[PDB]
């Protein structure tokens, strides 16, 4: 669930999802179109394409288990959609993690016009 | 702050 997702961030990034994730780029929390802007951004439309490959789970809502084994998230075994929307979000609080060297607060509320085009996941 | 994403 996204509160869930939320906290997975927070708790990985040390930044607070909303807002440094909910507006950010061209995929993060919003949009469906553009070049991703930068490695985060990309995290997002990675994201995004795999909450796409559940047409029939619901992301927002539906709350999954996991626990921290040292650091690692590891996905309890829940219903389908739970693990599967799990391992989603576990992937995208490891991305976002992995390019905090890059995070830049510039594309934070950026834009919709200047995300243009479709991008295949 | 935290939910969204």
């Amino acid at each position: 669930s996204l509160l869930e997702f939320g906290k997975m961030i927070l708790e990985e990034t040390g930044k607070l999802a909303i807002p440094s994730y909910s507006s950010y780029g061209c995929y993060c929390g919003w949009g469906g179109k553009g070049t991703p802007k930068d490695a985060t951004d990309r995290c997002c439309f990675v994201h995004d394409c795999c909450y796409g490959n559940l047409p029939d789970c619901n992301p927002k809502s539906d709350r999954y288990k996991y626990k921290r084994v040292n650091g690692a998230i590891v996905c309890e075994k829940g219903t389908s959609c739970e693990n599967r929307i799990c391992e989603c979000d576990k992937a995208a609080a490891i991305c976002f993690r992995q390019n905090l060297n890059t995070y830049s607060k510039k594309y934070m509320l950026y834009p919709d016009f200047l995300c243009k085009g479709e991008l295949k996941c | 702050f935290l939910a969204y994403k």
